[PDB]
Formats: C-alpha cells, sequence, structure tokens
C-alpha cells in the first residue's frame, strides 16, 4: 500500500542545480513529517532536510549551508528537494522518508534517486571478449569472461546468453580509472559445451543508451 | 555536537551464535533507533525507541541501552540476518557508521584463471591481463604478479564481490593494465594466489609469443 517513489536524479556539473521529487501513495500525506536522507559513495548517511506536516517548520543538515530547499504540496502528495550551487561532496544516493511519531524514527523509505556531480561526460563502454587463448584450460569446467572498459557514468548491467546462463556468474564492482569505470564479468560452463554451444555476454549502458553483444569465440592461434 | 560511533565495524559469525553490536554517544541522549541495509536496497527500520521491534522483525532481535551507550543483540543468528546495521537518534545529523555482519563458513581455496589481452583491445593500443579468483573463503587473500621472472606491483587493480547470496564465498578480480608496447616487450605473465588454505600458492601463467 504505502509507496514512496523518487525521481529527478541525474548527472550535473559543479555549481549547477537539480530538483528532486518524491511521489507518495497509500496514506494521508498531509498528516506526516517528511525528510531527505543521503548516502555518500562511502555509505555514509546524513540527515539533509526535514519538513513538518504543514510546511511551517523546517530543518537542514550541517554541511547544507543554505544551498538546499525542502518543500511539499499536500494537494499533490509530492515532496521536493531543490539543490543549488552543487559540490562534488553532494554526490550521493538521495532517499525520501516518512516519520512515525515525535521521537522521529523513519518507518518508510523510498527507493532512492542517484545524484552525481562531476565535470566528467557520458561515455559508452568498450566490450572485449575474454577467451583463454595461450592460457588454455584442460579440466571438466571452463571459465570465460567479458571486459567492460571506458564508460561513464555508472551503472552497467551484464548478462550471459540473455540471462539463460545465471549460475556460475561473477560480475565484479566497477573501479574508477581516470574518471572512467572498468568492470569484468566471468562465467563458468562445462568444458564439453564450448565452443560446441555459443556463449555471449550482453552489456547494457542506460545513460548512453547503448546495447552490445560479444560472442566468446576461440582465437586464430 | 552529539555524535555517534559504532563498534565493531565488521564482524562475522556462524549461524547459531549470539551477536552483539554497540552504538555510543558523545553525550547522553535517549530513544535510539536502528536501521538495516542490504546491498542494492534502501535502509529499513528495524529497531526504534531503543527497544521496540519494527514489524516483520524476528523476536531473536533485541535493543537496549541508556545514557551514552546502546546495543543491538541477536540470539541464534541466521544467515538472513547478514547486513549492515546503522544507529541514529532524533538529535543527530550524521548516522553511526555501521556494523557489517557477515557469515562465517568453511574455508575454501579459489578457482583461478588468467586471460591474455584480447586481440581487439590490442588493436586500440591497450593491454589488460585479467585474473579471476572465484569462490574462496575467508575474504583475506593475496595476489602476486610476476613478469618474466620479476615481481610487478604498479598497474594492478583488485576488486571483491559482496559475500555470495547462495554459498557465502567471496570472489575477486585482479587486473593488470599496460599499453601495447610494454606488453609486447615481455613474454611470461603469471598470476599467483596465496591464501591460508595454502602455504603453497596457486599459479596460472601464459607466454605472449604463443598464439
Amino acid at each position: 500500500e504505502v509507496q514512496l517513489v523518487e525521481s529527478g536524479g541525474g548527472l550535473v556539473k559543479p555549481g549547477g542545480s537539480l530538483k528532486l521529487s518524491c511521489a507518495a501513495s497509500g496514506f494521508a500525506f498531509g498528516n506526516y513529517d517528511m525528510s531527505w536522507v543521503r548516502q555518500t559513495p562511502e555509505k555514509r548517511l546524513e540527515w539533509v532536510a526535514f519538513i513538518g506536516s504543514g510546511g511551517g517548520r523546517i530543518y537542514y543538515g550541517d554541511t547544507m549551508k543554505g544551498r538546499f530547499t525542502i518543500s511539499r504540496d499536500n494537494a499533490k502528495n509530492t515532496l521536493y528537494l531543490q539543490m543549488s550551487s552543487l559540490k562534488s561532496e553532494d554526490t550521493a544516493m538521495y532517499y525520501c522518508t516518512r516519520h512515525y511519531n515525535y521521537y522521529y524514527s523513519m518507518d518508510y523509505w523510498g527507493q532512492g534517486t542517484s545524484v552525481i556531480v562531476s565535470s566528467a561526460k557520458t561515455t559508452p563502454p568498450s566490450v572485449y571478449p575474454l577467451a583463454p587463448g595461450s592460457a588454455a584450460q584442460t579440466n571438466s569446467m571452463v571459465t570465460l569472461g567479458c571486459l567492460v572498459k571506458g564508460y561513464f557514468p555508472e551503472p552497467v548491467t551484464v548478462t550471459w546468453n540473455s540471462g539463460s546462463l545465471s549460475s556460475g556468474v561473477h560480475t565484479f564492482p566497477a573501479v574508477l580509472q581516470s574518471d572512467l569505470y572498468t568492470l569484468s564479468s566471468s562465467v563458468t560452463v562445462p568444458s564439453s559445451t564450448w565452443p560446441s554451444e555459443t556463449v555471449t555476454c550482453n552489456v547494457a549502458h542506460p545513460a548512453s543508451s547503448t546495447k552490445v553483444d560479444k560472442k566468446i569465440v576461440p582465437r586464430d592461434c | 555536537d552529539i555524535e555517534l560511533t559504532q563498534s565493531p565495524a565488521v564482524m562475522s559469525a556462524f549461524p547459531g551464535e549470539e551477536v552483539t553490536m554497540t552504538c555510543s554517544a558523545s553525550s547522553s541522549i535517549n530513544y535510539m533507533h536502528w536501521y538495516q541495509q542490504k546491498p542494492g536496497t534502501s535502509p529499513k527500520r528495524w529497531i526504534y525507541d531503543t527497544s521496540k521491534l519494527a514489524s516483520g522483525v524476528p523476536a531473536r532481535f533485541s535493543g537496549s541501552g541508556s545514557g551514552t551507550s546502546y546495543s543491538l543483540t541477536i540470539s541464534s543468528m541466521e544467515a538472513e540476518d547478514a547486513a549492515t546495521y546503522y544507529c541514529h537518534q532524533r538529535s543527530i545529523f550524521t548516522f553511526g557508521s555501521g556494523t557489517k555482519l557477515e557469515i562465517k563458513r568453511a574455508d575454501a581455496a579459489p578457482t583461478v584463471s588468467i586471460f591474455p589481452p584480447s586481440s581487439e583491445q590490442l588493436t586500440s593500443g591497450g593491454a589488460s591481463v585479467v585474473c579471476f579468483l572465484n569462490n574462496f573463503y575467508p575474504k583475506d587473500i593475496n595476489v602476486k604478479w610476476k613478469i618474466d621472472g620479476s615481481e610487478r606491483q604498479n598497474g594492478v587493480l583488485n576488486s571483491w564481490t559482496d559475500q555470495d547470496s547462495k554459498d557465502s564465498t567471496y570472489s575477486m578480480s585482479s587486473t593488470l593494465t599496460l599499453t601495447k608496447d610494454e606488453y609486447e616487450r615481455h613474454n611470461s605473465y603469471t598470476c599467483e594466489a596465496t591464501h591460508k588454505t595454502s602455504t603453497s600458492p596457486i599459479v596460472k601463467s601464459f607466454n605472449r609469443n604463443e598464439c
């Protein structure tokens, strides 16, 4: 029933601005105090802003320094957060939350909306097949991979045979090399089934709206 | 101001054990709350008002404390309890930094494999050598790279996965990035894993001038 759905996140340059929204369903939105809480890339949680049922009382967190503005429209069951003069340390996941009673625990949370503040620009990935080659294996199982390099921003989603190959998959967290992310994914299959039966990795980058398939084929030596 | 710290930062236990984690305050405050988070999803209300369980919380969980010290306790821990737990209270700007509870299991050596740079990455002037270390335990593990008989530790990046949902193992990638010229200038590439399942390392290698 109770639903908290957030929107408005994205990538912005330092100094810029962005307005986040949080639509509500399932309860009497006007009866409840609401807040925004943010989680930094370091998984640090900070109380960014608070607003009472009526919108008459407001609080902001310590490092906010005048650059945030929280508001609400109890006629459209929507909570807002306007951010100004953004800094890199304002990069975080931003959550819309609801308060329970006057000790101020937070009994419902939204799904989150991601805010990234940097001068970097959106870049599609490169996708390279990882076949064994000069390092051929010789047991009952064989491990293959795909290398995903040079994309911005996160995230990417990796699948194998369009999701059919799900067991035996390890997709590792991306790492930032020079404002560009790099990631690898491995899959293990029976030695008897490759290349007898094809293996393809599927890479999707939503931000650049790119889709690419890479078949894993034995090399020419 | 009034600020919170948590201890321990990381801990692991077998299912069936008692578990306790502590949250302390620089001065006296009351009505402490506790939130549960698992990777990829939002924090979730778990305990509130120092001792009240939120809905859907097993009775194995309990919260207590007063003044400057509070704790969260779990009897007969279950695998599903594994998560990060954060404390917070109505007068605090920054949440406590969290206790991450992980699952203890039987030791296991990694499955290791190494991959030379792909032909198409070479065509673009770059050369990544990739080494996977899959399904080991505990998380602590050492990887060494040797090029042509010499040890190398410059262009290496290491990345671990979260503890696995199904079997509680860890996997990691270890990537050595070079340009094409430096790759073309050496022949033997070795990836070496020293774990505590093994006084003797696990070794995987290739020669560039083959294939």
